[PDB]
């Protein structure tokens, strides 16, 4: 709470600079070699870390690290005016780890792709850091809403070669972006639509009804000629089936195509009027078709519109909707500020198992004087803390207890929080094939010997009695 | 001429150069003499008939000139200037040209080449016109828009710079943003003349279409397939030249 | 108008765009309902010009090709069965009527053919040196390209750029890590090659259009060293592809002079003079 | 341009002059035959659009010298015709249709398409070179 | 909902 | 003799030059083309009638050869990058200038017109310089 507070006073009393001299902005980069003996706009900061047996790596107290991944420039004018406004954080950490000197991190991943986080530790050890803080499950959880998501893929004649390749990927890595709380559905459509996978409603996005789609989107074969009538009146129907769980609302469509020449006003003014629904629209592939009824269809309803040319788009075009979708809870104002606990997961900085405590973080320029409100409708990012389960497991002493004792802890989903079956090891989604980022959840049920009454203390610890 | 196609260039020690330099001396001795007996011969003083007069005669002094003073720099601390003994020492290639003079229908045969330019200079006069006005209207189209950049994804140059992700088949790789130009561009008269002969002699103008079809403005990434219309003018180039 | 029907049947042909698979754009499928129409015209012109001639049809030529195109095209168009679209094909030859259109344009093919026919004696040389050179390729570099440097654990090719390998010194050896093992595809996707008696000839053709064939060279001096590969290509560039070119210069100057010392040519000539000199008078 | 008018001062007007007027006596002949040539290379293009077309979706992406639309056909056979890296647009259209296995047949397009267009441009233009130049040499001894 | 993305781009 | 060399078996291979022998049966198909003989004859006793004229080539091609000898004879090979950019790196193990039997088909490859512009484009100034050439530095190609 109060690193967010001082995060949003410290953003709306900046300055956009935009001549850096070659030292303005003082960090430490948390990827430099530590011996360089040797930039725009920075200066290095050579840190001492001693050691830590609370974290096991090398850490330094002084001052915060900030991690910028590899695509994304240190050098941009909107790099280093976030390097420069968000040095203020570093005070705040320091007070909490001082308030408290259990804290293990205190993170504020950036919209940007930057993270600062207090404890300045040398990154994780091709080597190649792939690594961005805007895909994170703690990010996504803290940046929008639960959501109902239905991929529509075109698997037309068109778009067979490189864009079916690309359209694969990027339906891959869009899955990838969604929690334990989000239900998903692929289908695709040439002439008449169909549910690309055995599932024909929704299911939820756990590890394995994700890893099923991603199967049967992997086996997707093209042909055929295109019918958008057709695939959006299987789209907005599958969004109305409610004889089966599901979030209950974010209701958006995401469609995969190249181009086309029809806008299907029929479909929207019959379906989504009142627009209740969504829908993002993807220009996959390397064409020269019209993209022109696909922007006016993500227009026309709310979302916005992506282009995907090559491999490396991917990730960020995959990643964007998540600005989209936040300008809801950003409007609510300072209701939608509640802390909300992520799933357990492997620590990026191999802590173990740890779960993550998310804080969005609004765009308060010009609150006070109602002048400018039109960008300030993004986040600037979301703050996390770190607490491990060890501290959880001291929190509950077992040694008055008999060994065949236990406790164990269950949230909304069935997932064991505190297990003696647990362990830190991804959870396994199916057989190997020949030839850590992925959350650890077990369920309870999954954790011990299915009974009966199990699933009724499970059905009641759920409920909260 | 035997003894110039045997030397070692890789190698400079080489014990091969050691012993062909004393063949080199020996070659430049007799050059010598013949020169100073055709200088006793011919004359200087305005014979009208004398040395400097025919061509060939200046070309061997030129050839001998050039050994003596190679020799010369070497005299005393080689290491202060090796470019200059480099270019004498290239010099040495116009041996071979001292026998078109020497056989008769050697010469014979290089006069009827000189009388085949001299035939055919004004259609060449008319031709380099035409190329230098393709030239102009080539820079005036194409000047400045042949920029590119490693990352295909950013346009400016400004934006270029940094690090990007190369995803090669089966491996991903780190490479850096470079803001680099293409290899045959249009940016004064000079380098136009230079791709529109390129063009002419059919090696690699796909490239060039290419690069002018993608060529969206001045100072900017090139975007496929922008201006398509470009290749009406390699189509005209290729019908006239 | 069988001029301007032609000239609109030759505008849809070039407003057509293909796709992969079965995928087809909208415009297509109304241009696709136009050939009725162009058939039909087609066949009325066929029909009338042969009641009015009463078949002389078939003795000109030009008739002859708008006469198979017109059964060609309605032979596809009535009956799918087996989807022939082998006779779409004959649809391409529709723009060559224009010269059947045009009297004009069947004299300068006249002229351009005349001149051509003294080139088939060339031609058979050609053919002759390619039948040799690809005879001593074949026998010469016979399965030589299947040996590239793969994996040593696993058969498996070591990079993505493979190259020609050998198991000796005059050949290229291949790094520490690896080793030649048999059956690599081949350069170019293997369609370059002294496999058969066609590949060959293909490779032979393909090293006379001077394009590529410094790539054989290099491979082939790969697999088995540089000593003796260029008596093998160096000759025959030169025996196929300038002394082709001196042959091909020498009969076309020859048929160029024999032709300029015609009647007409002659008669052409001394109106041009006439009148240059009527100019120069009245300049 | 207008600096050829400086050979007016030169002796070698005449003969400039003579070649200007037989190309401009048979310019008729030379559109013509410049008219046949395009007729000859939309109609190959067009077969190759009907051999070849939209299959050159490869997995790495469309090859710029591609058969899907007429200006890429006219640009392709146009490429083929001067005879630069032909090999290479063989060597897809080949892979097009298969491979080395079952997709051998179509090289004689290629084959084709090469040998006719060299020496049907070599004929073409040389005709017209040598008919100019020799009237242009006779007008000029002639007036002399 | 302005900001679409077609327009800016 | 190919024959008994075939069946003696192990010894020397004595190549495959013999068989050359077996294959230049085709040559006596010629006593059949009168026409064809007749013209292959003739262009045949032109070429020997001029010896010079075929002479003043050899003598470009030696002196072009040995200038590239001596000015870019010691641009270095070894090097190969990441990605090798063979548009840019044509100066190779097979296209080097560091003989003249190198040198003299480097100038024929150019000649037949093949990517000469790359190995132009190679040849110039800034490339690394071969470890035996005694240079230290990046100094080794010229403008020329
Ligand atoms: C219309 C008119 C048509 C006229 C047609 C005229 C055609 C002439 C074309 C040239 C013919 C010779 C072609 C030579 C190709 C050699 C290819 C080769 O691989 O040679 C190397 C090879 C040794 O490699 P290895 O792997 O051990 O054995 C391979 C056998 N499968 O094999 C060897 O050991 C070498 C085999 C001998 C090759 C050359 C024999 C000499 C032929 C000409 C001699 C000329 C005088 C000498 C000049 C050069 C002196 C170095
Ligand atoms: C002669 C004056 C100019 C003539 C030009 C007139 C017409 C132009 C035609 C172009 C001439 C092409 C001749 C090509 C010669 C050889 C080409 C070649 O690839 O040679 C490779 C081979 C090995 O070359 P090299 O590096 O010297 O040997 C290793 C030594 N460490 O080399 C050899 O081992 C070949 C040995 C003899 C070369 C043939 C003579
Ligand atoms: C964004 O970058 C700016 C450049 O670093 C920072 O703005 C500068 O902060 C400096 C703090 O040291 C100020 O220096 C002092 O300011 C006082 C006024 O209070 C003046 O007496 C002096 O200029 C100076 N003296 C002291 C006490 O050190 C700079 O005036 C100020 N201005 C500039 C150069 O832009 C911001 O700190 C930074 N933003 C955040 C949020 O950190
Ligand atoms: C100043 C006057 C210059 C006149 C030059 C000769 C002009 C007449 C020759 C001619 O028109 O023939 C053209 C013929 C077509 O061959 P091509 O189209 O297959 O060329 C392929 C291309 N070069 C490549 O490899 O990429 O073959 C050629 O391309 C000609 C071969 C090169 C020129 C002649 C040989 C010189 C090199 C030994
Ligand atoms: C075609 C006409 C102009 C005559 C041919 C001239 C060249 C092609 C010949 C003539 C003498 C030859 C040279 C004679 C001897 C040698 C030494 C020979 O031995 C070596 O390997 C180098 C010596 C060493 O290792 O010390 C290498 C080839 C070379 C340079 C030869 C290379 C080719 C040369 C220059
Ligand atoms: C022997 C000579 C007389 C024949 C040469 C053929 C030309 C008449 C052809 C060959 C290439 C053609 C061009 C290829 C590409 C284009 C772009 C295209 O124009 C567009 O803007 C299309 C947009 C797109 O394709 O993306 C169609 C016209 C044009 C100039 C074409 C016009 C006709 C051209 C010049
Ligand atoms: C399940 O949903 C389907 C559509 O999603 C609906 O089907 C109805 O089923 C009931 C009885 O099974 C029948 O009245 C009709 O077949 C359907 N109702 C309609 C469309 O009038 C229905 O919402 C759900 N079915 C059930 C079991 O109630
Ligand atoms: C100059 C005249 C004779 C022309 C003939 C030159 C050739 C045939 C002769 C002249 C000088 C000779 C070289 C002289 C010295 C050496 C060093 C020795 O360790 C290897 C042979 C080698 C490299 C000789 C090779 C052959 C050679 C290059
Ligand atoms: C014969 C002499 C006079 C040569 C002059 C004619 C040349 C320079 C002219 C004739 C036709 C011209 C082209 C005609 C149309 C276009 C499309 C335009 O959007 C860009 C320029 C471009 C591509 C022109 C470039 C210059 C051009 C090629
Ligand atoms: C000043 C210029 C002409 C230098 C000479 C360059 C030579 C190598 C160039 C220029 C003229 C060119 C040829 C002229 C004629 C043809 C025939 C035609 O079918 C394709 C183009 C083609 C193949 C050209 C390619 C190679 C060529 C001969
Ligand atoms: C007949 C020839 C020699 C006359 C033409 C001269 C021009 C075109 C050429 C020939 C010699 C060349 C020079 C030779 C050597 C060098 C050293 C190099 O590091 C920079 C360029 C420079 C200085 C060249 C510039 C261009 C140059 C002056
Ligand atoms: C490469 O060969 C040399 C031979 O001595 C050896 O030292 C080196 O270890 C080899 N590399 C491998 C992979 O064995
Ligand atoms: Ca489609
Ligand atoms: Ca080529």
């Amino acid at each position: 709470v109060r690193l967010a507070l001082e995060a949003e006073k410290v953003q709306a009393a900046h300055q956009w600079r935009e001549d850096f001299a070659s030292n303005e902005v003082v960090y430490y980069n948390a990827k430099d070699d530590l011996d360089p003996e040797k930039e725009p706009g920075s200066q290095r900061i050579k840190p001492v870390f001693i050691e830590d047996a609370n974290f096991g790596r090398q850490i330094s107290y002084q001052h915060a690290a900030v991690h910028i991944p590899t695509d994304i420039y240190e050098g941009s004018t909107i790099v280093l005016n976030e390097l420069n406004w968000t040095s203020a954080l570093d005070e705040v950490f320091k007070k909490n780890r001082e308030e408290d000197p259990s804290l293990l991190w205190q993170v504020f991943g950036s919209a940007t792709g930057l993270a600062r986080y207090y404890p300045a530790s040398p990154w994780v050890d091709n080597k190649i850091d792939l690594y961005d803080v805007r895909r994170r499950p703690w990010y996504i959880q803290g940046a929008a809403s639960p959501k109902d998501m239905l991929i529509l893929v075109d698997v037309s004649g068109s778009v067979s070669g490189l864009t079916l390749k690309l359209i694969r990927t990027s339906v891959s890595e869009m899955l990838e972006t969604l929690s334990d709380d989000d239900f998903v559905n692929v289908a695709s459509f040439n002439s008449n639509a169909q549910d690309v996978s055995c599932f024909q409603h929704l299911v939820q996005a756990n590890v394995r009804n994700k890893k099923v789609l991603k199967d049967a989107v992997n086996n997707i074969t093209a042909k055929g000629i295109t019918d958008y009538k057709k695939g959006f009146s299987f789209a907005f129907e599958q969004l109305l089936n409610y004889n089966v769980s599901r979030a209950n609302c974010n209701k958006i469509i995401m469609l995969f195509t190249d181009g086309g020449e029809e806008r299907a006003q029929e479909i929207f003014n019959k379906y989504n009027k009142d627009k209740k629904v969504r829908v993002f629209t993807f220009s996959v592939g390397q064409h020269n078709y019209d993209r022109g009824p696909i922007q006016w269809m993500a227009c026309e309803n709310k979302g916005y519109y992506y282009e995907i040319p090559s491999i490396g788009a991917i990730r960020i075009n995959t990643q964007e909707y998540l600005d989209v979708l936040g300008r809801p809870m950003v409007l609510a104002g300072d209701k939608a500020k509640q802390v909300q606990w992520t799933n357990v997961y492997l620590d990026a900085l191999e802590l173990g198992l740890v779960i993550t405590g998310t804080l969005p973080v609004f765009n308060i320029t010009g609150q006070f004087e109602n002048k400018t409100n039109l960008k300030n409708q993004l986040i600037l990012g979301v703050m996390g803390v770190d607490v491990s389960l060890e501290d959880i497991k001291r929190l509950t002493p077992r040694f008055t207890l008999c060994p065949n004792g236990y406790y164990f802890a269950i949230d909304p989903n069935g997932y064991v929080l505190l297990h003696p079956n647990l362990q830190p090891k991804p959870i396994g989604v199916g057989i190997p094939t020949i030839n850590s980022q992925e959350p650890v959840t077990l369920d309870f049920l999954d954790a011990e010997l299915e009974n009966d009454i199990k699933v009724e203390i499970r059905n009641k610890m759920i409920d909260g009695e | 001429s035997i003894a110039l196609a045997a030397e070692d260039p890789v190698q400079p020690n080489a014990p091969r150069n050691n012993v062909l330099r004393y063949f080199d001396y020996v070659f430049t001795g007799v050059f010598t003499f013949e020169m100073v007996i055709k200088m006793i011969d011919l004359g200087l003083v305005l014979h009208q008939g004398a040395y400097f007069r025919d061509l060939w005669n200046i070309l061997d002094f030129i050839v001998v000139s050039g050994a003596l003073v190679a020799f010369a720099f070497t005299g005393n601390s080689k290491g202060k200037d090796i470019n200059t003994i480099k270019s004498l020492r290239v010099l040495r290639v116009l041996r071979p040209l001292k026998t078109i003079k020497r056989l008769p229908k050697l010469k014979a045969v290089f006069d009827c080449v000189v009388n085949s330019l001299k035939n055919v200079f004004n259609i060449l006069i008319v031709y380099m016109l035409f190329m230098f006005i393709f030239a102009v209207v080539a820079v005036q189209l194409f000047k400045g828009k042949f920029f590119h950049c490693t990352d295909e994804s950013k346009e400016f140059e400004k934006d270029c710079r940094g690090k990007y992700l190369l995803y090669e088949k089966n491996e991903v790789k780190a490479r850096d943003r470079e803001w680099k130009k293409y290899e045959f561009h249009y940016d004064n008269v000079l380098w136009a003349l230079l791709t529109l002969f390129t063009v002419s002699t059919g090696e690699g103008w796909p490239q060039v279409l290419k690069h002018s079809v993608d060529a969206t403005f001045e100072n900017q990434g090139p975007s496929p397939g922008y201006r398509m219309e470009m290749s009406i003018f390699y189509v005209v180039y290729f019908v006239v030249f | 108008m069988i001029l301007a029907t032609i000239i609109a049947n030759c505008i849809v042909l070039a407003l057509e765009q293909h796709l992969p698979d079965d995928d087809k754009t909208p415009m297509s499928e109304r241009l696709d309902d136009t050939e009725p129409y162009f058939i039909g015209i087609f066949c009325f012109e066929a029909g009338i010009k042969i009641i009015a001639l009463g078949f002389s049809y078939l003795r000109n030529g030009w008739n002859v090709m708008d006469f198979v195109v017109v059964l060609t095209g309605i032979l596809a168009t009535v009956g799918t069965e087996f989807d022939l679209r082998t006779l779409r094909a004959v649809r391409v030859l529709r723009p060559l009527k224009l010269v059947s259109g045009i009297p004009s344009l069947q004299v300068v093919l006249k002229s351009i053919m005349k001149a051509m026919i003294p080139l088939l004696q060339i031609g058979l040389l050609l053919f002759f040196a390619i039948l040799i050179f690809a005879i001593i390729g074949l026998e010469f570099y016979m399965g030589k390209f299947h040996t590239t440097c793969f994996e040593e654990g696993t058969d498996d090719i070591q990079g993505e750029s493979p190259a020609p390998c050998g198991t000796e010194e005059p050949a290229r050896t291949c790094p520490n890590g690896t080793k030649c093992q048999p059956y690599w595809e081949g350069p170019n996707n293997g369609i370059t090659q002294f496999d058969n008696i066609l590949f060959a000839v293909l490779t032979v053709f393909q090293c006379i259009t001077m394009e590529g064939w410094t790539d054989l060279l290099y491979n082939s001096n790969d697999a088995s060293g540089n000593t003796w590969n260029w008596l093998y290509f160096i000759p025959l560039i030169i025996i196929g592809s300038f002394f082709m070119l001196n042959l091909v210069l020498g009969v076309l100057s020859g048929e160029f002079a024999k032709e300029r010392e015609r009647v007409e040519n002659r008669r052409a000539f001394l109106k041009l003079r006439r009148q240059q000199q009527i100019e120069r008078e009245l300049n | 341009l207008r600096l050829l008018r400086i050979f007016k001062v030169t002796k070698y007007w005449a003969s400039l002059r003579n070649l200007v007027v037989s190309l401009l006596n048979s310019m008729k002949s030379i559109i013509s035959l410049l008219f046949l040539l395009f007729l000859f290379i939309v109609v190959f293009a067009l077969l190759g659009m009907q051999l070849f077309g939209g299959q050159f979706n490869f997995d790495e992406g469309t090859p710029p010298t591609n058969f899907d639309t007429f200006p890429a056909a006219i640009m392709t056979v146009f490429q083929i015709l001067t005879g630069e890296d032909w090999n290479e647009v063989m060597y897809d259209g080949i892979k097009s249709q298969g491979g080395v296995q079952g997709g051998m047949v179509f090289s004689i397009y290629f084959i084709v398409l090469t040998l006719f267009g060299n020496y049907t441009l070599l004929n073409v233009f040389l005709a017209i070179a040598v008919d100019n130049l020799a009237n242009a040499q006779e007008l000029t001894k002639d007036e002399q | 909902y302005t900001d679409c993305g077609g327009v800016s781009g | 003799t190919d024959i008994l060399v075939t069946e003696f078996g192990n010894n020397f291979i004595n190549l495959s030059f013999l068989r050359l022998f077996r294959a230049a049966r085709l040559i006596k198909l010629l006593r059949q083309g009168y026409t064809i003989r007749i013209l292959l004859w003739t262009f045949v006793q032109s070429f020997k009638a001029l010896p010079y004229v075929c002479l003043l080539i050899a003598m470009l091609f030696f002196i072009y050869a040995i200038i590239g000898m001596q000015v870019f004879g010691n641009i270095g090979i070894d090097v190969e990058d990441e990605d090798s950019d063979e548009d840019e790196f044509q100066i190779t193990e097979h296209n080097n200038f560091r003989t003249f039997f190198q040198a003299l088909m480097l100038l024929f490859r150019s000649a037949t017109g093949e990517a000469w512009h790359n190995i132009m484009l190679s040849c110039l100034s800034g490339k690394p310089c071969d470890k035996n050439s005694g240079i230290l530095t990046r100094e080794c190609g010229n403008e020329f």
